């Protein structure tokens, strides 16, 4: 899923330019500051530079996972919480 | 033998010679029955890895539930600042996962998280919004805070505190029945989340330690070696227990060491390897769900330098001056929660504390981040790439003073606020809140050394150490310095808190520097108390604790401690022939004590046993019902083989440990200690004179401590 | 008291309890004198620090020794190959070091560095050449031996052998007196180097544990507390040990991790923690002195992989096969030295040894490669810098067979020589040869499994788990593995071992599967056998060493044990009072038991007390000294206060531990072991029956094992 | 990359130094202790 996977550029000022961070969902080899970065606000005789200063990662998340934990566990919260409410209205 | 024999009865230590016996004996019956047919076999293999199945369930548990706390409690701890519309699961950072419009300023900034003034006010930013966003950060934390002391007060009141105290206590040998039950455990599980997103000053990293020995004792009933027997039940807790402080800190060593320092009053060789390898499986499963492999990772590119040492040391006495501090501090408040009537309103305080606690969080960034959180922006070590506030001042001028002061003013609060947080009746830890006072420390300390390096690199040592202008001093090594120091120093934890600390960090550089600041915290702490945090905790709750630091005094002797003494009237005995059911029913029901020696004659004063009370009436209820005619007159013979009468020979234990009355009470104390005996008759010249107990030592030791 | 009593003679184990009451009384005199003047609060403080200053000298000792240890013998193996004329001091590396004639085929090639055939012969390459370099290759390793073996003969028999087995029965309260002497201690520090400049199978870093432990006990003789109680100088000599590991290893952790749970009987808390400084500090000297942090770091850029376990687990079973295999082999071999003749002539045996390894050393590569470098060889993983022979198959297609028939000789000359050379009269580690068969081993695995990928990228789990074309497999992690794994299976240690396997390369991402291999290994050691090889060299030497493991019949009873028995005439004892000087010591000349039992009467039987033999000796001696008129005539009285009777109340026990006939002896075995017991007394109505010893103890394993 | 040359210098000289003092002193033993 492209919400599972992402990868992103940092880069740290550069004379005039400031930094910035470019975040977009490619693969892992895809995932380079050339292809990241696009366009270089440096010149192009100085982008090399700005790229070697840039560090580049490529992320992925089990966003399905912290689905079923979360699902899980507020359905267990609301289970506890109702028998909780029945314990102190009902059962008297 | 009858059943029921053997049973231990609710806040009762365990004799572990018996147990050891009982598992001899039983290992003995299974290996004799093998040979009988196949299904034998079967059995008996199950029963040899019993042990490792018990280990691999109790990892397994440990991971999922640690992972799945970790996620809803981050989750939930972010629902107080927003809520992510586009996604009611997504925490700040999941919601701002891959949104592009975010910032190089703004690293969670996303149009698609919304705060809770632009869910109800539509503006993001103006007096209005940031009254609403405190008012709704007060109020969420307040509900997660009743939440989970209701929770704790309705199912399980055993799931309040982090538990290490109890779990020492338990495998000493002290029973608490329920404490590491399912309701405990679910209980638990849940208000731990609750607690961690309500802001209060507290983790959830050693309740873990709770949670994974909930696990172990649940997963025991399984298996029959270590249900039967209470002392191979401990030994599963021990792994167990090591298994919590992996997930809890990504560190099995750690654990394992932490095991055998601290919880594990014996661990068996095999215990060892067991722990390890459960530690081991619950990491694995942990890195298996909750990532989406270091937690705290620091990256100091510059190498620690020796005179670096001297500012880590100033650290650990800091920790040390912390630590007793708080113990004499926390303690002190505790005891007033059981002498006064604020600890009659347990629910009302937890949600005191959680109100104040948000109203002076919220106003400070390092207070209002969440602990864990905050102790990760302090390890960080800073760099042009990264954009902390914490590193401004670095990046002005190569403002501190602002950024220095707002440290101070964090680690006031979070000091302050340990004290009433910890004891209330909701899962508190206390790893979490030391990690981030001794991280704040450290940093204002690294912060410090960095500012007179920088400003003053004439001085040779800094010239010599450093190059000029070079950043050679790192900030996130002194924090981490300064948090070890900090826990050793309200722990007391040697070994197994630098190995857990290592791991936390996974960087093997830092470990001298981290031993001796936990050297010089430990050694502080003991000029003020020898006694750890947990420890203070099971003298203040008035458990069955012994102690190897404990010992008596050289004039005292077993005479001394002899139960009969002047006063008391001789203690009970047993006839071992001629006496009758209905008078060993009298005096079981008019004395309390544990155990009544048996012995041959009442003239002879002969030592025959020692017979348990609740072994007793088993026995007799037990043969009563199978035998008919049982009304009470018939005889009870102890002795080995109309009336039928009934035997007790079996239920009593035929060569009770003996000491004589002018032995030392120190070589008593160290028999206790080190068989972990219930109970040693004191005989002169062959004949019994008195009883000595467990708990007749720990009220002598009490008195001696409390004079 | 008398000068002399409470000390033991020599191969005499001691009584934990008494060493412990000794050292309680000294703590108690050298407080209450505190306050007496400035002077004696300067010695408490002292005495106080005497812990942390003999830890700290033994680390740095332990890292001083180790880093000169490794040089020295790095240049004498470099000293086989050649000589470098332009400086005789130093190895080829080094030597080789600053050439700029350096090529890629051969990073050791260069022309100051001149081999023996261009010393004699004069030419570098040829028949002739490598006809000469053989000779003078054995002539070399034959001298080396010969010193060795010379020097430990000579000077320090105790020098040989790892002397773990001996460590371990010595910090059960086994004495020998000399082991860790200064002249062993000196004389171990020449011959490990002499020995493994020899090429002989064996290793430096297990002796070096012995050598830390030499050094320990040197320094504790330093302080008072360390010198005069043997149960501190054994926890001295845990933390010295805990020190030999981390120094040998780099693993300050895995040595306090192998100091629990392989060499020290008895653990308390704060050793933990002493012997972890001890390990720091040692490890820090060595650092400081031996570079010029990980000794065998691996860089494995693959994680690895679920299905990567198979094939560990397979090494694991591997680890274990060989392993009992050793330990069936070696102390077959090693009995058979104790049995024949040949075991006559250690100095023959050793050059024999040496001369039949060199000779069949030189041919191959691998095995003239010096062991630890071998094992760094293979646990380097293969990369196109690298121009390794191992990695040549790989860099042809992407000779196998040639690369792995050369591993296999090599595997095999080194199992082979490893039974014969271990036990042998010199200084002699198992760990590094079962490193380097292990690391082999895996090394052949790996190749295999990259092997099965590369050709059959096909198979779904090599197409799913690894790219095709992809270099997933790396053959260093299975050398890795293979190296825990026979380790595991020939010393049977299970966390320790993983954490200094661990440590030693520097990597945690591969700890899940060091533990799987490590497991399997145990257990399948265990399946041919529970004793590892320093328990069975213990058994094979017959020291009197007593494990949990070993366990008595339900139907052995402390009468069974007893001494008198019924053949042996009734146990000495002595009567309180009207008893004669000339008796006492007629009865000790006549005996040679370690203590007599004192009774109030003959007839009564009625114990009084204990004194042993020693002690009733030493104080007869010094009170006639002391005192004239003490002919032998005068009476002694043992009961509490012309003829001035001498008075050995003093050195008697007034508390010896006691058991009843009918006691069960697996309790008496747990009472032993648990409390360090050197004998204990069978009572049976309030009388004397007879006295069971640890020596009866063992006497009686020993029996039933033998059976 | 960088050695030290005096660690070695110590190490070797003083190794060998104590190995020809042991050789010595065997020597002694065997011959001039007589
Ligand atoms: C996703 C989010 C993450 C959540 C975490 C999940 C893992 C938690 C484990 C599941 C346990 C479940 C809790 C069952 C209560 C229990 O099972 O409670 C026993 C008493 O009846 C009952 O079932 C009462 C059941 C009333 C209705 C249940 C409503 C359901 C609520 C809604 C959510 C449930 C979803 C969980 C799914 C997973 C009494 O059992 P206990 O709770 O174990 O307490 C004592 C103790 O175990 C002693 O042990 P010890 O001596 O070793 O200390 C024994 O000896 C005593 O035995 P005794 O009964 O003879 O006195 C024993 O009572
Ligand atoms: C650079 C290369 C690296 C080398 C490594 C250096 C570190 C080694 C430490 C230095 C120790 C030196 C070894 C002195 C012998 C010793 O000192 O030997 C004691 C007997 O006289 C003597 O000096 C005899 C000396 C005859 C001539 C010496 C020629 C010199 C040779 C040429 C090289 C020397 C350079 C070393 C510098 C460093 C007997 O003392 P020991 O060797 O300690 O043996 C027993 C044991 O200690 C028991 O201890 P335990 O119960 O704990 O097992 C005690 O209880 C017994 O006491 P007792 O005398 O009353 O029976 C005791 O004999
Ligand atoms: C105690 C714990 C377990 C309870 C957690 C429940 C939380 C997540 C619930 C309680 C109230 C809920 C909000 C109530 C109303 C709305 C308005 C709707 O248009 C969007 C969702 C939104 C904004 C809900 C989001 C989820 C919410 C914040
Ligand atoms: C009786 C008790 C001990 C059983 C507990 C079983 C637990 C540990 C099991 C049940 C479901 C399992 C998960 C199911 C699916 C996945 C996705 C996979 O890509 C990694 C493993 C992971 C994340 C598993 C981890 C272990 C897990 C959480
Ligand atoms: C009585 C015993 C314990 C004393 C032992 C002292 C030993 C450990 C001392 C003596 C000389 C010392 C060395 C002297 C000089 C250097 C060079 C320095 O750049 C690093 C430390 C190093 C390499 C020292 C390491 C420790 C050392 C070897
Ligand atoms: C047992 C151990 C400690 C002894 C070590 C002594 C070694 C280093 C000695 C013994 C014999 C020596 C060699 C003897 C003769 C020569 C020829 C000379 O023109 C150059 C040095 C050279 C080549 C020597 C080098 C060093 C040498 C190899
Ligand atoms: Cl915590
Ligand atoms: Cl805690
Ligand atoms: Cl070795
Ligand atoms: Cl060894």
């Amino acid at each position: 899923s492209s919400e599972d996977i992402r990868c992103k550029c940092i880069c740290p000022p550069y004379r005039n330019i400031s930094g910035h961070i470019y975040n977009q969902n490619v693969s892992q080899k895809d995932c380079n500051c050339l292809h990241v970065v696009e366009p270089m606000p440096v010149p192009g005789h100085d982008v090399e530079a700005y790229c070697l200063l840039c560090e580049c990662r490529y992320e992925e998340r089990s966003t399905t996972t912290i689905k079923v934990i979360i699902v899980i566990y507020l359905s267990v919260v609301g289970a506890l919480l109702l028998y909780m409410a029945f314990l102190m209205l009902v059962d008297p | 033998p009858i059943p029921g024999v053997g049973t231990y009865d609710d806040f009762h230590t365990i004799d572990w010679v018996r147990e050891k016996c009982k598992d001899r004996e039983r290992h003995r019956r299974i290996n004799s029955k093998k040979k009988e047919s196949a299904w034998e076999m079967t059995k008996s293999l199950y029963d040899a890895w019993s042990g490792w199945l018990v280990v691999t369930l109790t990892g397994l548990a440990s991971g999922a539930l640690a992972g799945l706390i970790d996620i809803a409690a981050d989750w939930m701890t972010d629902l107080k600042e927003g809520i992510c519309l586009s996604a009611l699961w997504y925490n700040h950072e999941q919601c701002c996962w891959g949104s592009n419009e975010t910032t190089f300023e703004e690293r969670d900034k996303c149009p698609q998280w919304k705060t809770w003034a632009e869910l109800i006010i539509g503006q993001a930013e103006g007096p209005g919004s940031y009254i609403m966003n405190y008012i709704m950060y007060i109020f969420w934390a307040l509900s997660f805070a009743f939440l989970a002391v209701s929770l704790v007060k309705v199912f399980a009141p055993y799931a309040c505190g982090s538990g290490i105290p109890e779990i020492k206590t338990i495998l000493s040998g002290f029973i608490i029945r329920g404490y590491l039950g399912k309701w405990t455990l679910m209980i638990k599980t849940i208000t731990l989340v609750l607690a961690v997103a309500s802001g209060l000053s507290l983790g959830k990293e050693g309740p873990l330690v709770h949670v994974a020995c909930c696990c172990g004792n649940i997963f025991s009933y399984l298996f029959p070696k270590y249900s039967t027997n209470e002392a191979k039940k401990r030994e599963v807790l021990s792994a167990a227990s090591a298994a919590g402080v992996s997930v809890a800190f990504g560190a099995p060593i750690g654990g394992v060491l932490f095991s055998l320092e601290e919880v594990s009053y014996y661990f068996p060789l095999k215990t060892l390897w067991r722990s390890f390898f459960a530690a081991l499986v619950a990491a694995f499963v942990l890195r298996s769900i909750n990532p989406f492999l270091v937690l705290f990772y620091v990256e100091y590119h510059t190498p620690w330098y020796l005179f670096e040492l001297f500012p880590f040391i100033l650290l650990g006495v800091f920790g040390g001056l912390w630590g007793a501090f708080f113990i004499r501090a926390n303690i002190a408040w505790c005891r007033r929660r059981k002498s006064t009537k604020f600890g009659k309103y347990p629910v009302l305080e937890v949600i005191i504390v959680a109100a104040i606690t948000a109203v002076i969080a919220f106003p400070n960034p390092y207070t209002r981040l969440n602990t864990s959180e905050l102790i990760k922006e302090l390890f960080t070590d800073c760099g042009p790439l990264e954009s902390s506030s914490l590193c401004d001042y670095r990046n002005d001028m190569n403002g501190v003073y602002s950024a220095i002061w707002q440290l101070c003013l964090a680690l006031i609060f979070k000091i302050i606020m340990t004290v009433f947080t910890f004891g209330i009746k909701v899962p508190s830890g206390l790893f979490i809140p030391s990690m981030a006072i001794g991280a704040i420390a450290g940093r204002i300390v690294g912060i410090a050394v960095e500012q007179l390096a920088y400003y003053h690199h004439d001085w040779f040592i800094f010239k010599e150490w450093c190059e000029v202008g070079a950043d050679c001093i790192t900030p996130g090594l002194y924090a981490m310095v300064g948090a070890a120091a900090c826990l050793g120093g309200v722990t007391r934890m040697t070994v197994s808190l630098v190995v857990i600390v290592f791991e936390l960090t996974g960087g093997l550089e830092y470990i001298v520097p981290l031993m001796a600041a936990v050297m010089t915290s430990k050694w502080v702490g003991d000029a003020f108390g020898r006694e750890g945090i947990y420890e203070a905790h099971i003298r203040l709750n008035g458990y069955p604790f012994l102690d190897a630091k404990e010992e008596f005094t050289h004039t005292t002797l077993a005479a001394d401690v002899m139960r009969p003494r002047r006063n008391d009237p001789p203690l009970a005995v047993l006839t071992q022939d001629n006496m009758t059911v209905d008078d060993i029913e009298n005096m079981i029901n008019e004395t309390s004590y544990n155990g009544f020696p048996v012995i041959m004659s009442k003239e002879s004063q002969r030592l025959v046993g020692f017979a348990l009370r609740r072994d007793l009436t088993i026995a007799i209820e037990s043969a009563r019902k199978k035998q008919e005619g049982i009304v009470g007159s018939s005889r009870v013979c102890f002795a080995q083989h109309s009336p039928r009468p009934l035997k007790l020979r079996s239920i009593l234990d035929m060569s009770p440990f003996t000491v004589t009355d002018h032995t030392p009470m120190e070589i008593v104390v160290d028999i206790f200690r080190k068989l972990g005996l219930r109970q040693c008759l004191v005989t002169h010249n062959g004949r019994l004179l008195g009883i000595i107990t467990k708990k007749d030592i720990l009220r002598h030791m009490a008195q001696t401590a409390n004079q």
